[PDB]
RNA sequence: ACCAUAGUAGGCCUAAAAGCAGCCAUCAAUUGAGAAAGCGUUAAAGCUCAACAAAUUCACCAACAUAAUCCCAAAAACUAAU
């Protein structure tokens, strides 16, 4: 191969890195939920039902999310992000209220997550909920 | 995910009034009475005049030699005028209106009897000359798209070019000729009259260097 | 090499992937720095349509070419190998790489015309009725121009048209 | 079908195929877009 | 069978175009909708045309959702003008301040579209300012005394320009 | 996801997808999930439910689909590719139904 | 550093080291430090 | 309808709050100068919004030649 | 492959101009989607493009019918050729 042409970070990449660092700092509950194709109406309704319990949703590209997460303390979440995904952000978490809405839609799975530094599968969220 | 790129911005482009192409006249206002002999030598070989850009960044470039008559001008004018945004683009004639008288005889005449009568006028165009020059706040690609039509409908072979494209192909042209592996170039042989080759060559060849033959120009010829 | 199996049991159908053993690249290549599979074995400009042992390594059990990103061939050499495989098929080499169809082996056709180095496909070619004289002559293509860089031991270039 | 010297797609549904040693343009939506290179 | 967007004036609903060709083509009763729509919109005496979302069902029955009135109206009223600028940004139509945009904003915050969006009022105000840009209406930070110095100048200039435009439109109607 | 919409999913009863997020091999089954869960295929028939079974320990990803032929099609994605599952799904569940 | 690997339903018998060393530091105290402990936890919570 | 507002009529047709009642953001928003590309900081999100917009405009201009 | 929701039928002229006879601005929500690059409508509605996310072998241009008694050497891709 030709010698190595190092690529340079854009402002986009740095803004995303900053934003994601802040995202992992602030919210106590970060729940990975596979992004699923819905009507715009239904996605808006979902965002609003999350607005009622104050929970926020966020979406980042795998491109800039994966290296950040493999260098992060959170690297055990790497196998989760291989497909499409949606990041559920919660400050001052109540999990049972998120599970309430996720229950309404059967085809919209909750996969992994971390609640107050505790990395859990869906069953861990079912357990944290009943608590 | 794909990262963006800075878009080319034109703050420096000043659009002139009457951006569209001027109407050109079928016959000059002072019609030539005296019938001229036909230099074919004005179509022949490389072009001297009009080889460079002036205001605009795009052009139609003539790869052959030829004659442009009024029909051609009409074609270019109409096509370019309705294919451009008069706000964002302007065009310019790099070619004079047809000045050169060309004769005919009535079909069915015997040979001899005199010269003919003046049928129409034309403009001579030598290979390497810009026909039409378009500037604007445009990117090259749009202009290229519709300019290639006009280019294709001209008598000679022709291309659509930008400043970048032109300098690209000139540097490529000279780089091809300093790369050349075989010792034997048309120049080297002709100038030194090797094999008495001058016998078969024209004098003009010493300048043309085998790149131009008649009105034809083949760029591949080093 | 991963087989996909399908079973029908009592109105329930099971489809499952199953992995078999893949042979591996031979231990010691002559030009290990070499990028492309052909080139690190020093086969560049050497293999011809005739070399089957090489060609059969990229294709499918049913006779078609393997895709490039899987094989890893330099683009150029991929095209070359593809040409050669077409030619080899047509030449009646790799008889075991056709698809198997229990009915169609029975209905004989006029015994296969022996051919080799055939660039086009037999069905696509119009007979040339007009030939033409010495100065304008219709020539019949033989082999492919993709191979015109093969090493010539005679020194005379291969003849691609007659 | 029209025999043409230059083939070009007249819509997004045209596809471009090499058969019987020629190039073709087949279109399922508008059959009028069919073209056979000469 | 689908949805319909209908922008309709306050106390005005009539069994003719737009409603006749639009709702009549879907196979929906025009009079029932005029009745219900007027029932709901007779309670707004502010006289504001509202965009409304009409869901038209497969059985030819229907449902209706009334939204906040158009920003074009709210701003036409905020600047006190009638019609917006002919050439926008080249000329001015009317003038407003922070207060107008803020009021119109916390009014349109309950709109169907901005309801589901949790966006603060700063965002909606951004939207309304943007909608003002194209309507020919100019914002100013603190304009009040100069709001009236303006209105007494600006209105005279808008009357001058509207009379000049009406005269030139008479001359261009005659030349045509 | 487009080829499923054209094919009229209304012949199906119940579709569940059982997979294990932390395994390395589950991408295929996930792709299948997001292809069936899309609005087109989901709105072709409302009589069909799509259930996502998410477990950590199960260790074997699987797809089970019942339809009104009295038929049960179970494809275990392990080494199977997404569009192989979707093509199998198509030719199986359309030609029969 | 890295975080936990999330064991789950089918087989998880495993409780954390922290809980065990805490119940071990609780079991090693005399009842005067058990009543001290109880008071210091009753006040804060 | 039609309404002619003066300093008497613009305040009488509306309820206009005091200047201490109105939020901060209302004064910060740019009235008439829509921002340019050079002006914005490349480390700000809005810059990239604008760049995206310009990229779209560019693509749109380049697509003027579509045969389809 | 994939996907499309927001002020809003943006302001005007016109019987109607709802992204898309024309003229002027071209702002603004959302991670993300132009006051819209093509089709479409009487005005819509409706299809696509660019946008997110998903991914990523390579992809700029290049192709062009024919004559009159009967086609017109035969043939041939390697054993070493300045
Ligand atoms: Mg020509
Ligand atoms: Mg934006
Ligand atoms: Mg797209
Ligand atoms: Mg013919
Ligand atoms: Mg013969
Ligand atoms: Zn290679
Ligand atoms: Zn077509």
């Amino acid at each position: 191969p030709p010698p190595t042409p190092p690529q340079e970070e854009t402002g986009l990449v740095r803004l995303l890195r900053r934003e994601i660092a802040a995202v992992f700092r602030d919210n106590r509950m970060i729940a990975v939920c596979q992004h699923v194709a819905l009507s715009a109406e239904d996605k808006l309704l979902l965002r609003h039902q999350l607005r009622k319990h104050k929970i926020l949703m966020k979406i980042f590209p795998n491109q800039v999310l994966k290296p950040f997460l493999e260098e992060s303390k959170y690297q055990n979440l790497l196998p989760l992000f291989v497909g499409h995904n949606l990041l559920l952000v919660s400050e001052e978490p109540k999990v049972k209220e998120m599970v309430r809405i996720l229950k309404g839609i059967p085809f919209l799975p909750l996969l992994g997550g971390c609640i107050d530094d505790t990395i859990l599968s869906r069953q861990g969220f079912i357990n944290y909920s009943k608590l | 995910f794909k990262t963006l790129l800075p878009v080319p911005t034109f703050e420096d482009v000043a659009i002139p009034e009457k951006p569209k192409l001027r109407f050109v006249e079928r016959v000059p206002l002072v019609p030539k009475v005296r019938r001229e002999r036909k230099n074919l030598s004005d179509i022949r070989g490389p072009s001297t005049e009009a080889t460079e850009f002036t205001e605009g960044r795009f052009a139609i470039l003539a790869l052959g030699g030829g004659y442009l008559h009024w029909g051609h001008f009409e074609m270019m004018r109409l096509t370019i005028n309705r294919s451009m945004d008069p706000k964002n683009m302007f065009a310019l004639w790099r070619v004079p209106a047809p000045f050169k008288p060309i004769t005919r005889k009535g079909m069915g005449q015997r040979m001899g009897g005199g010269k003919g009568a003046i049928d129409h006028y034309v403009t001579p165009v030598k290979a390497g000359r810009l026909i039409v020059e378009m500037g604007g706040r445009c990117e090259f690609k749009e202009v290229q798209g519709f300019l290639d039509l006009v280019a294709h409908k001209l008598p000679f072979p022709a291309k659509a070019v930008s400043r970048e494209t032109l300098e690209k192909m000139r540097k490529d042209q000279e780089e091809r000729e300093r790369n050349n592996q075989n010792p034997w170039t048309f120049e080297r042989i002709a100038t030194a009259n090797m094999l008495g080759i001058r016998k078969v060559l024209s004098p003009y060849d010493l300048t043309h260097k085998g790149r131009y033959w008649g009105k034809f120009y083949t760029p591949e010829r080093v | 090499f991963r087989e996909v199996v399908e079973i029908l049991d009592g109105k329930t159908t099971i489809i499952e992937g199953r992995i078999t053993e893949t042979p591996q690249e031979s231990p010691n290549p002559p030009n290990p720095t070499g990028q492309c599979p052909i080139c690190r074995w020093n086969l560049k400009h050497k293999y011809n349509y005739e070399d089957v042992l090489l060609l059969s390594q990229f294709i499918r059990p049913h006779g078609g070419m393997l895709p490039r990103r899987i094989t890893g061939l330099c683009q150029e050499e991929h095209l070359k190998i593809e040409e050669c495989v077409k030619m080899a098929h047509r030449a009646g080499l790799l008889p075991n790489h056709r698809p198997k169809l229990p009915e169609g082996f029975v209905p004989k056709s006029k015994p296969r015309l022996n051919r080799y180095l055939t660039r086009w496909s037999p069905r696509s070619v119009k007979p040339i009725y007009n030939k033409g004289h010495r100065w304008n002559k219709v020539r019949m293509p033989v082999g492919s121009p993709l191979l015109k860089d093969n090493v010539s031991y005679s020194g005379r270039p291969l003849l691609l048209y007659h | 079908f029209k025999t043409k010297g230059v083939l070009k797609k007249r819509c997004r549904d045209c596809y471009l195929v090499k058969r019987r040693g020629r190039w073709f343009i087949y279109c399922k939506t508008n059959p009028k877009h069919k073209q056979r290179q000469m | 069978s689908g949805m319909i967007r209908a922008i309709v004036r306050a106390g005005q609903a009539r069994p003719g175009p737009p409603l006749g060709p639009i709702l009549g083509q879907r196979g929906v009763s025009i009079n029932q909708f005029c009745k219900e729509f007027n029932e709901k919109t007779k309670d707004i005496k502010e006289g504001i045309p509202l965009p409304t979302k009409i869901f038209v069902k497969p059985d030819r029955t229907f449902e209706i959702k009334i939204g906040q009135p158009t920003v074009s109206y709210f701003l036409k009223a905020a600047a006190g003008i009638e019609k917006g600028a002919r050439h926008t940004g080249k000329e001015v139509a009317g003038l407003v301040t922070l207060k107008h945009v803020y009021e119109i904003a916390r009014v349109k915050a309950q709109d169907d579209a901005f309801a589901l969006q949790d966006v603060p009022l700063s965002s909606v105000v951004r939207s309304i300012i943007g909608s003002a840009r194209s309507l020919g209406i100019r914002v100013v930070k603190d304009l009040s005394s100069e709001e009236l110095a303006a209105f007494q100048k600006e209105r005279a200039l808008f009357l001058a320009a509207q009379r000049e435009a009406d005269l030139a439109a008479q001359a261009e109607a005659a030349k045509k | 996801a487009a080829a499923l919409a054209r094919l009229g999913l209304r012949a199906v009863k119940q579709v569940r997808v059982q997979f294990c997020p932390f395994e390395k091999n589950v991408e295929s089954t996930r792709t299948f999930l997001q292809a069936v869960s899309s609005e087109k295929v989901r709105c072709t028939n409302l009589n069909c439910s799509v259930i996502a079974d998410v477990r950590h320990d199960g260790s074997e990803p699987c797809v089970d689909v019942l339809f009104g032929d009295g038929h049960r099609l179970i494809m275990r994605g392990a080494h199977l590719t997404a569009q192989e599952m979707l093509t199998a799904f198509a030719s199986h569940i359309q030609a029969r139904g | 550093e890295a975080l936990a690997g999330a064991p789950l339903d089918n087989a998880p018998k495993e409780y954390p080291p922290k809980i065990q060393q805490l119940v071990q530091d609780i079991a090693s105290l005399t009842l005067l430090e058990i009543s001290d402990l109880n008071e210091l936890l009753k006040k804060t919570l | 309808h039609a309404m002619g507002v003066n300093i008497y009529k613009e305040g009488q047709d509306v309820v206009l709050k005091p200047d201490s009642e109105y939020p901060e953001w209302l004064f910060e928003m740019n009235v008439g100068p829509p921002k340019k590309l050079e002006e914005l900081d490349p480390e700000t999100r809005e810059y990239w919004r604008l760049l995206r917009k310009h990229n779209i405009w560019r693509h749109n201009r380049l697509s003027k030649n579509r045969k389809f």
